């Protein structure tokens, strides 16, 4: 009985749309590049902007 | 009888569809990207006062206030800038495993081996902190909780199920089922329409908050997933597992993009979080050290200095200014 | 004549004690697992033994060669006496405090963990050092610089009549050897007895459980501690008692006293060379912390 | 939540009197408490402050030594001991709570007060406009200025705005230059440059009629403005 | 005067 | 709103946290494990969908907090990490149920070899001894059938004869005890110790047994803390 619901879930999982990995990796890289300047950990901001020290 | 072969066939079909989309890799695409280089982060603040091992912490959306759960039975709310303790909340159950800070800052939630999730109202007219409500119905310890709104909180439990709660009524709006092991971590998508949960069945699932069903399942890990975190754009999420590997998954390619691991690393990963831009992936380990990973080049961009015991939790301020790490040595440390 | 052989004997003792005490102090001071619990007594003991080494060893080897002059003025002579006396008393009282707290830890296991507090540790340590400095005063009161007339030549010595020096030395030797000696011996004997008596409802012999060799080794270590304290601190007080008794000297008595002084110095500085070893290094917990600080760097 | 002051009445000059302030419905022990004087038909005047746990006590120089403030946390009662009354001391005395932490709103509740009748380097606050005739629906504005800039290095501007309706105790409107207090409608708005400040009412209603007092909290003593009486 | 060497006690 | 008032508030919270640390250090925490058929649910009653039950008691004016874990899923491997740094684990087993005795052995093994419990001593209550005696005296069911080694195990001369019970009772109970002690000694280094006890669920001495075992555990801990070992 439970295998029926497992199959029904796997059906919906398979039906989903698919995107090529290259496009997704490019999107992640583009986001990182676009927001790279607004990351105080990636790019340490001066002690005048740093609220901790 | 016949349905199990159908399940195996569908599993193979999904595997084949993932392979069809795997014509490239994140490393192949990022070979030319300028490496992050060596990152040094100094312990700007050490927040002391917890009696027992800290188990969880969370940031207020203002990026200044910070809630912290310890298994001595206390939630402490810290002003991270001044290290002032804003609130100390005594808990009815000392075995706290999770805490959350409401995005409005009005409420703070916690839970643990007592299978109930307690919501605390910080903005009382009496000036004390009162238990707004105790959410009950999970069978087994409660491992993570996250506010969607003042009136909605998502919880995951050793019950192997997650649940969405209407805090006004205190009843589960919906329950998420399909994990075959203890759910250990949970993260809300920035749009708050999706969340992902990792479980001890070594898989992660993507749940639609309003639909109530898991749209996708990811199974790259070899062991229990202790931590999960969404990429800041909500299209990918990192996971941490006992098998000492972190992994990046994409919701659209529906497969693992990258593994972050080193032969010198054998400890399980307790927590993970991205930096504001998403270029840095920070992970805490049973080894008393948080390692900073170049989310794109997979390179170990750096290492946060020592804690005295297992790093149990970490999180990056909503503005990205600083990293807070908690550990079983009873100290939160803030890194920037 | 003693200068060369005595320096030869001291240099191994000096290097061993300095490195041992510095290692103990650094391991305790860096590692968090040492900072938190009551390792403060062993920290103070290591500091006191290092200080007695620094103040006696080089100064003593210098003064046994150039015994004729003295290097500092009256305030220097006061500081020398006060510092040396207070660090000796502080080492003795640190040893006694370690013994007392171990007695509580073993005969009253629950009392120890309930009562253990950093505030209490520092309070007892402050009492220890306060009493050490207070008791250092009389020796500093009677000491001073002395000159030879009818011609530089100056030397620190007891200027007030030896009549009171004898009483001061007898009282200090009583309070800081015979009292702590009996206290430490009795307490560690009671600890050995408490470890000896068997928890088992029925007697057994030769069982492979760690308890048996463990308790045998613990008894051996306690005997080592008591004997080390007694043997190391008896010559120290013997030297000063001898010097205080003699009213007028002669070649043979001076020679025997010089032999006594050299041997007593050997034992006394061996005290500070050995104490860090037996008190910290031979313990598995300190070995673990030492290995940890090694690995982290 | 309630604060109920007691005592007062008529006392001859040079006498002594004890004011009592019974607190109920809130965690008295965790709140700092203030006594705020208001001479008849005059502006508010801070009297004394006692912190939570009695750790800190402050007095205005007008009353320093003469007055003494104390609290009894188990009895949820606040006391003001006055040893040498003067004609200057005749006023209605209010009991006011204040809780201090990041993002708190001090002075958020005022007792109904008790009337007492008797037979130098601090910051000067000024409200040049003593009164404004106004009509409902008008976008009123009330100005204020300080002798010292209230904008602290930490970014906070420690200006407070209080509304006192006729025959009622002051109500907190804004608990920091911009921060609208709880239970206050969106009509009210606060702004300022750190030395000049403005309170705006978007569309005045009959219930907004009263005297508006500014107050600085940069450093003690807390000094109120002369107040601006709106009327219609 | 002393024709001989004589140590001083360590204090 | 001066920052000094927020610092005062922080200092008052610090005072309260020290006042609470005084309570936290002066209590002994115990984890009460054991299968559902064991008498653990009964042992707690002799002490004087929710997920945890803190029983509380004291002996000779030392306070014990004993946390029975209930309504949890059967997979212990995750929530057990929380109980690292308890003073002892109290493991209860029904000595009479030979069928589930092997499952009790496996559970004890998994607890003893746990990565996180590597330094926690286990107080082992071999419970329901009266039922064991009644079983062996009735003879209708024999541990012989489940543990073949019992056919040749013989009571050691070191065994305590205090009860004066039938020799078969002593032989069976001591074989059962050895079955756990073997795991303890094989896996256990000097870090942690097993303290077996024969107990009935209805037994007033269990609190005193726990007190004595915790006293021995704290003594062993001090022996290392104070560098004596």
């Amino acid at each position: 009985a439970q295998a029926r619901k497992l199959v029904e879930q796997l059906k919906m999982e398979a039906n989903i749309d698919r995107i090529k990995v290259s496009k997704a990796a490019a999107d992640l890289m583009a986001y990182c590049e676009a927001h790279a300047k607004e990351d105080p950990l990636l790019t340490p901001v001066p002690a005048s902007e740093n609220p901790f020290r | 009888d016949q349905l199990r072969q159908e399940a195996e066939q569908l599993k193979n079909q999904i595997r084949d569809a993932r392979k069809a989309c795997a014509d490239a890799t994140l490393s192949q695409i990022t070979n030319n990207i300028d490496p992050v280089g060596r990152i040094q982060m100094r312990t700007r603040r050490t927040l002391r006062g917890h009696l027992a091992k800290i188990y969880a912490m969370h940031w207020g959306t203002d990026s200044r206030l910070l809630v912290s759960a310890s298994q001595d039975g206390k939630l402490i709310i810290w002003d991270s800038y001044t290290t002032n303790k804003v609130h100390a909340i005594p808990l009815r159950s000392s075995w706290v495993m999770t805490c959350a800070y409401a995005p409005s800052g009005n409420y703070v939630a916690c839970g643990g081996l007592d299978n109930i999730c307690s919501i605390y109202n910080l903005k009382t007219r009496e000036g004390n902190v009162r238990v707004s409500r105790e959410l009950a119905g999970h069978t087994g310890y409660l491992s993570c909780c996250r506010f969607l709104d003042d009136n909605q909180i998502v919880t995951s439990s050793g019950d192997t199920t997650c649940a969405l709660w209407d805090i006004e009524t205190g009843q589960q709006t919906t329950t998420f089922t399909g994990h075959t092991g203890d759910v250990m971590s949970l993260s809300l998508a920035p749009d708050t329409r999706l969340f992902v949960s990792g479980a001890c069945d070594a898989s992660a699932k993507l749940w639609d908050v309003r639909e109530g069903m898991c749209r996708q399942t990811f199974t790259g890990h070899e062991s229990d997933i202790n931590a999960i975190c969404f990429f800041p754009n909500g299209n990918a999420f990192a996971t941490g597992s006992d098998d000492a590997t972190c992994r990046l998954f994409d919701l659209r390619a529906d497969q693992e993009l990258m593994t972050y691991s080193h032969d010198n690393i054998i400890c399980g990963i307790t927590s993970v979080s991205f930096s504001k831009s998403g270029r840095l992936l920070l992970a805490g380990y049973d080894d008393f050290n948080c390692n900073v990973w170049d989310a794109l080049k997979a390179d170990r961009a750096g290492v946060l200095a020592g804690h005295d015991n297992r790093v149990s939790c970490l999180g990056v301020t909503d503005d990205g200014m600083a990293v807070a790490t908690g550990s079983w040595d009873s100290f939160l440390k803030i890194w920037n | 004549h003693f200068f060369l052989p005595v320096s030869v004997v001291y240099v191994p003792i000096f290097v061993v004690g300095v490195i041992g005490n510095v290692l103990v102090c650094l391991v305790i001071l860096q590692h968090q697992a040492m900072k938190t619990p009551t390792n403060y007594y062993l920290f103070s003991l290591a500091v006191s033994d290092l200080l007695v080494l620094l103040l006696g060893m080089p100064l003593e080897v210098y003064e046994m060669w150039r015994n004729y002059p003295f290097l500092f003025g009256p305030v220097g002579c006061y500081f020398k006496t006060a510092l040396f006396e207070t660090v000796c008393f502080a080492s003795i009282l640190s040893i006694t405090t370690v013994s007392v707290e171990r007695y509580v830890a073993i005969l009253h296991p629950f009392r120890a963990k309930l009562q253990s507090t950093r505030r209490r540790a520092l309070r007892i340590l402050g009492i220890v050092w306060g009493f050490s400095v207070l008791f250092s005063l009389p020796n500093t009161s009677i000491h001073g610089i002395k000159f030879h007339y009818f011609p530089g030549s100056a030397t620190c010595t007891v200027i007030k009549p030896m009549w009171i020096y004898n009483f001061i030395i007898q009282v200090t030797s009583f309070l800081f050897y015979l009292l702590p000696m009996t206290v430490i011996s009795v307490l560690y004997y009671l600890m050995a007895l408490r470890l000896k008596k068997d928890k088992s409802l029925e007697a057994d012999e030769g069982n492979a459980n760690i308890q048996r060799p463990c308790r045998k080794s613990v008894n051996k270590m306690l005997f080592v501690l008591v004997l080390v304290f007694a043997i190391c601190w008896a010559p120290f007080h013997i030297d000063r008692l001898f010097f205080s008794f003699v009213e007028e000297w002669s070649e043979s008595l001076a020679a025997v006293f010089n032999l006594v002084h050299v041997v007593s110095g050997v034992f006394f500085y061996l005290s500070s060379a050995v104490n860090p070893i037996i008190y910290n290094l031979l313990s598995r917990r300190f070995q673990a912390a030492f290995q940890n600080v090694i690995s982290s760097f | 939540v309630q604060l109920v002051e007691s005592g007062g009445g008529l006392v001859q000059p040079g006498g002594s009197r004890k004011l009592s302030c019974s607190a109920s419905g809130f965690a008295f022990s965790s709140f700092g408490m203030h006594w705020v004087r208001q001479a008849p038909e005059k502006g508010l005047e801070w009297v004394a402050y006692i912190s939570s746990g009695s750790g800190t006590i402050y007095y205005a120089d007008t009353v320093k030594g003469r007055f003494t403030i104390s609290r009894d946390d188990p009895k949820n009662t606040l006391f003001l001991q006055m040893t040498s009354l003067r004609s200057e001391d005749t006023a209605m005395y209010y009991c006011v709570r204040s809780i201090y932490y990041y993002g708190s709103s001090p002075f958020d509740f005022w007792g109904q007060g008790t009337t007492l009748t008797v037979s130098s380097s601090d910051i000067v606050m000024t409200q040049a406009t003593s009164s404004v005739p106004v009509t409902p629906g008008e976008s009123v504005s009330i100005s204020c200025r300080s002798s010292k800039s209230l904008l602290h290095s930490n970014g906070n501007t420690y200006l407070y705005w209080f509304l006192q309706r006729p025959g009622q105790s002051p109500q907190l409107l804004i608990y920091r230059m911009s921060n609208l207090a709880s239970g206050v409608p969106d009509r009210f708005s606060g702004s300022g440059s750190g030395t000049a400040f403005t309170l705006t009412i978007s569309r005045l209603e009959a219930e907004d009629v009263g005297v508006y007092y500014c107050m600085q909290h940069l450093e003690y003593p807390l000094t109120f403005g002369a107040g601006t009486k709106l009327e219609l | 005067g002393r024709p001989f060497f004589l140590f001083r006690p360590r204090n | 709103a001066e920052d000094k008032a927020a610092v005062e508030r922080s200092k008052m919270i610090e005072k309260q946290l020290q006042k609470d640390k005084q309570v936290y250090r002066r209590t002994l925490r115990l984890l009460l494990l054991g299968a559902d058929n064991s008498g653990k649910s009964t042992i707690v009653k002799q002490m004087r969908t929710s997920g945890i039950f803190e029983t509380k008691f004291q002996v000779d004016k030392v306070n014990f907090h004993m946390f029975d874990v209930g309504a949890q899923r059967d997979e212990r491997r995750k929530w057990i990490q929380c109980f690292n740094d308890v003073t002892a684990i109290i493991f209860v087993v029904d000595s009479s149920d030979y069928n589930r005795l092997q499952e009790a052995l496996n559970d004890f093994k998994s607890i003893w070899n746990n990565r996180w419990l590597r330094t926690i001593s286990v107080i082992l209550f071999l419970n329901k001894q009266d039922l064991l005696a009644e079983k062996v005296l009735a003879g209708k069911s024999k541990i012989e059938d489940y543990f073949p080694e019992f056919a040749r195990y013989t009571t050691p001369e070191d065994a305590t004869p205090e009860p004066g019970e039938d020799p078969r009772v002593t032989r069976a109970k001591y074989f059962i005890r050895k079955e756990f002690v073997d795991i303890s000694t094989a896996s256990g280094d000097g870090r942690h110790i097993c303290y077996p006890h024969f107990t009935c669920s209805v037994d007033t001495e269990n609190a005193r047994r726990i007190f004595n075992d915790c006293k021995d555990i704290i003594l062993q801990m001090n022996l290392r803390e104070y560098n004596l070992v």
